[PDB]
């Protein structure tokens, strides 16, 4: 019913697919940095990760934070004693877009273990708003697979959670997932939990819908295998710890597939 | 920066900020420029804020109020938005002796779902349509204004803020505390709102949820398992609820035509899966003789 907007998706499909091309970081971004890394990178998500558990946030508000780190570091360097300001200051105004009931400043300030002050977070809020121009409205990783979700037949929690699992390990590397937009790392997401539950394979109904088949997949789903397999030794590992809980019905502790037969 | 605006005067308090009528003094163009003080030692920039720009940067559409640049000073924030002449709301009490001519209350009405399809197309509720909010002009627009408790959705939607839509207007999913509202609740305040073009007068002008929840059921009869599957289970759905009959449609509105009653039903059908969406409504019989007029009177 009204709940799956019957009358809209297939719009709103057209008009994420729009914006998440307009709302791209540049690919080629962490090469023109002269101080941060990728490496500092990944520390930094990784930790928005355990702040997003330790103020229980929705995982779109963080897919919306990475997003405005990445779109302001495209245009911005930034000294590596600063990255972490951004990036507050991002999961701040991310917070404030898509909670209900985000944290107050206060709180923010605190979980950066008084590295920088509240002047600095607030300041720092209104300097992404104004490089991001206040596009904050942008498509990620969860509102295409949330859409996905609904062509299983019937619907399998372990998949849809996993399918989540593996969308969020994507935001860690900028290498090589900067590259890959968010409707295509959904679908190599989906499709590689799917397979990695059932067995089953990327339906045609969602080829109907969103235009990839698995040759045009092929490339995200290589890479994404390989993050998947090599995770238990990434020097991350908050995304593993978080999808042990009960609430996405510990995916993280299932295992790989050792090929995926394409 | 507002080194070119000249005010004229303060127009009203909505969501956030304070509206003000000004003119640009180089181009001569008359706007309305909504602005918040931040002080800062708040919390920095308010969501109403976050939400109400980058949901409008976005929506551009003869029907809803055009945002038309951001001022961005250090400790003061301006928002400056095309002007519109009065709301609804003052209108309908302009009209207070003759009513408002049947051909401008069609006209509101197909325009006023227009905007609201091409919100919905674009994945955001508005969450407070009323007469306050929506704005005319001399040559016959209607426009939705006030997006400041607006936001953007997900497909299927999550569980978002309950405390939503002003009372007169909001649909009984939210007052019977449903887990997940959507689409159809913008759709409900529409229904409401059209009734009130052709009475002058809210449908359900309730003074708490619970004496809101009884108009409403005392109009449209109270909803069993029947008329909308899955009620009796609703949070705030109690078993002891008066059950009322409910009343031949055509005793709502009382001047209202076969075609405008057919329509303003299936906006106000209990079951938000049933309910009719903007998109489909604009191809319902009713509009079949459809025109854009200028009002009647001078605004
Ligand atoms: O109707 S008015 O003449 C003033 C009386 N309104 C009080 C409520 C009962 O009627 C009037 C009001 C607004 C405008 N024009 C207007 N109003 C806005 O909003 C102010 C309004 C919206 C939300 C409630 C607070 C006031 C705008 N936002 C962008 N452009 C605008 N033009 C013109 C005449």
């Amino acid at each position: 019913g009204v709940n799956e907007v019957p009358d809209y998706h297939e719009d709103i499909h057209t008009y994420l697919r729009e914006m998440e091309v307009k709302c791209k970081p540049k690919v080629g971004y962490m090469k023109k940095q002269p101080d941060i890394t990728n490496s500092m990178r990944a520390i930094l998500v990784d930790w928005l990760v355990e702040v997003g558990e330790e103020y229980k946030l929705q995982n779109e508000t963080l897919h919306l934070a990475v997003n405005y780190i990445d779109r302001f570091l495209s245009s911005m360097s930034v000294l590596r004693g600063k990255l972490q300001l951004v990036g507050t200051a991002a999961m701040l105004l991310a917070s404030k877009f898509e909670e209900i009931y985000p944290p107050e400043v206060a709180e923010f300030v605190y979980i950066t273990d008084d590295t920088y002050t509240k002047k600095q977070v607030l300041r720092m809020e209104h300097l992404v708003l104004k490089v991001l121009a206040f596009d904050l409205a942008a498509p990620t990783i969860n509102q295409f697979l949330t859409q996905y979700f609904l062509h299983q037949q019937p619907a399998n929690c372990k998949v849809e959670s996993l399918a989540m699992f593996l969308g969020e390990l994507s935001l860690i590397d900028a290498d090589p997932y900067l590259k890959y937009l968010p409707s295509v790392i959904a679908a190599a997401a989906f499709h590689l939990a799917l397979y990695t539950v059932t067995g089953q394979s990327w339906p045609e109904s969602l080829v109907q819908k969103t235009g990839y088949t698995l040759e045009t997949l092929k490339p995200c789903l290589l890479d994404l295998h390989q993050t998947y397999l090599r995770a238990p030794q990434h020097a991350q590992q908050s995304i593993r710890e978080k999808y042990k809980n009960s609430k996405y019905h510990g995916v993280s502790l299932l295992n790989p597939p050792e090929t995926l037969n394409l | 920066s507002m080194e070119n605006f000249q005010k004229v005067e303060k127009i009203g308090e909505g969501t956030y900020g304070v509206v003000y009528k000004a003119r640009n003094k180089l181009t001569g163009e008359v706007v309305a420029l909504k602005k918040i003080r931040l002080d800062t030692e708040t919390e920095g920039v308010p969501s109403t804020a976050i939400r109400e720009i980058s949901l409008l940067k976005e929506l551009n559409h003869p029907n809803i109020v055009k945002l038309l640049d951001v001022i961005h000073t250090e400790n003061k924030l301006y928002l400056v938005f095309e002007f519109l002449h009065q709301d609804l709301k003052k209108f309908m009490d302009a009209s207070a002796l003759t009513g408002i001519p049947l051909p401008l209350i069609k006209s509101y009405l197909f325009q006023l779902l227009q905007g609201l399809a091409f919100c919905h197309s674009h994945r955001v509720l508005h969450r407070d349509l009323k007469p306050q909010n929506l704005l005319i002009n001399t040559e016959g627009a209607i426009k939705l204004a006030d997006f400041g408790l607006a936001r953007a959705f997900g497909v299927p939607v999550r569980t978002y803020t309950h405390e939503v839509v002003t009372l007169w207007y909001r649909a009984p999913e939210i007052l019977l505390g449903c887990k997940y509202y959507s689409t159809a609740v913008d759709i409900w305040s529409l229904g409401c709102i059209f009734a009130e073009m052709v009475t002058r007068r809210a449908l359900f002008p309730g003074d708490s949820e619970i004496d809101q929840l009884f108009r409403i059921f005392r109009t449209l009869g109270t909803p069993d398992e029947v008329v909308w599957p899955g009620v009796t289970s609703m949070p705030d759905y109690k078993p002891s609820f008066p059950k009322w009959a409910r009343q031949d449609f055509s005793k709502v509105v009382p001047p209202l035509d076969e075609d405008g009653r057919s329509l303003l039903s299936q906006m106000l059908h209990y079951d938000p899966n049933k309910r009719i969406s903007a998109k489909a409504a604009l191809a319902h019989p009713f509009f079949q003789d459809v025109t854009k007029p200028v009002p009647h009177l001078r605004l």
